């Protein structure tokens, strides 16, 4: 079974090192070209770079945007494969996936006819300042402006948190048609912020309890914050 | 150098149908394109390479064409696990680039979204912040224009917004926006908007408060 898997990602505050790394299995590594592709999150994909197998001495090549940060070692007696990230920036914060490279047609020679066959899970490396911070959950109260017709529309605003993830119920699960947890956003403070609303009958609005339950494990935060109407 | 584009962006097709995506390069290239298939949360999977050839193991309705400067990839009798995202790669010349890829979604009938507005709550007042909110619900397809307005000014930059996955079940999508302004920028003006276009729409929807009320 021909596998790669990649490890070492972290959250890593700007200017600092990482070293992410990829474990090969089913296939001598040394012979074929390894590349690491990045993707940002909600973004497609960007080759990042490459180092060559044995037969080309194990030469390395960087896109523009990692030219002068990046690194590549091989160890294929452990087959492993470190890329080394120094002075990293916030854009540098994606996916990093290990790939393997084969050629096809090689009688032509190491050209362009190469295509990347295998690729591995992927590591995620964030980097950021923020330190480790609860978030606050606030009413998307529901009112004259958040009612269609019979529909109205409530939630909550879970701001100001880091790192991801947050989790968001109503009614301790009790309720789940008509709900929407949105992606969280990443705002300028470097802190995370996401809304969870649901839509419910508008004559439901005074009569029947809505609660939210937010759970942010890694402050350890747990808040059940009541909606009522304004 | 060479940049890849890839028409359409978003792409909405039936079970049974056949699609074609159309990856365009800057430059000529032969026939160094290779094709990937990405589903989210997952790890891109190869899937053909030289333009036309196929990985072994991909199912025949899967075809490629193209040379020179334009290559398209087309999927005959779409199959439930054939909605993703794809992505051309030309390994022509170093530095090697990908498309920006095309989602390939359910297509259903259109539906408007329902707006909704929140104005920020008491309690985030007493912090010094000020978040309004605008909600589109269960519309399709997913272009929408949101514009915020306050006071009648266009706001541009200092808002940010959220798309949903499409829906497993009547596959429309919900978005969410929040425009963030401090208590003394939010104090300073009354009027709050969000003016909402969509193909559902007769005609564009706007919601609006005063912070008074």
């Amino acid at each position: 079974e021909v596998q790669l898997v990649e490890s070492g990602g972290g959250i890593v505050q700007p200017g600092g090192s990482l070293r992410v790394s990829c474990a090969a299995s089913g296939f001598s590594l040394s012979d074929h070209y390894m590349d690491w592709v990045r993707q940002a999150p909600g973004r497609g994909l960007e080759w990042v770079g490459r180092s060559r197998n044995k037969e080309n001495s194990f030469t390395t090549e960087f896109a523009a945007s990692v030219r002068r940060r990046f690194t590549i070692s091989r160890d294929d007696s452990n087959s492993l494969l470190h890329l080394q990230m120094n002075n990293l920036k916030s854009e540098d914060t994606a996916v990093y996936f290990c790939a393997r490279v084969g050629y096809y047609d090689l009688w032509s020679g190491y050209s362009g006819n190469w295509y990347i066959d295998v690729w591995g899970r992927g590591t995620l490396v964030i980097v950021s300042s923020a330190s480790t911070k609860g978030p606050s959950v606030f009413p998307l109260a529901p009112s004259s402006k958040s009612t269609s017709g019979g529909t109205a529309a409530l939630g909550c605003l879970v701001k100001d948190y880091f790192p991801e993830p947050v989790t968001v119920s109503w009614n301790s699960g009790v309720l789940t048609s008509g709900v929407h947890t949105f992606p969280a956003v990443l705002q300028s403070s470097g802190l995370y912020s996401l809304s969870s609303v649901v839509t419910v009958p508008s004559s439901s609005l005074g009569t029947q309890t809505y609660i939210c339950n937010v759970n942010h494990k890694p402050s350890n935060t747990k808040v059940d914050k009541k909606v009522e109407p304004k | 150098d060479i940049q890849m584009t890839q028409s359409p962006s978003s792409l909405s097709a039936s079970l049974g149908d056949s699609v074609t995506i159309t990856c365009r390069a800057s430059q000529t290239m032969s026939n160094f394109l290779n094709w990937y298939q990405q589903k989210p949360g997952k790890a891109p999977k190869f899937l053909i390479y030289a333009a036309s050839r196929l990985q072994s193991g991909v199912p025949s309705r899967f075809s490629g064409s193209g040379s020179g400067t334009q290559f398209t990839l087309t999927i005959s009798n779409l199959q439930p696990e054939d909605f993703a995202t794809y992505y051309c790669q030309q390994s022509f010349l170093f530095p090697y680039t990908f498309g920006g890829g095309t989602k390939v979604e359910v297509e259903r009938t259109v539906a408007a979204p329902s707006v909704f507005i929140f104005p920020p709550s008491d309690e985030q007042l007493k912090s010094g912040t000020a978040s309004v909110v605008c909600l589109l619900n269960n519309f399709y397809p997913r272009e929408a224009k949101v514009q915020w307005k306050v006071d009648n000014a266009l706001q541009s930059g200092n808002s940010q917004e959220s798309v949903t996955e499409q829906d497993s079940k009547d596959s429309t999508y919900s978005l969410s926006s929040t425009l963030t302004l401090s208590k003394a920028d939010y104090e300073k003006h009354k009027v709050y908007a969000c003016e909402v276009t969509h193909q559902g729409l007769s005609s564009p929807v706007t919601k609006s408060f005063n912070r008074g009320e």
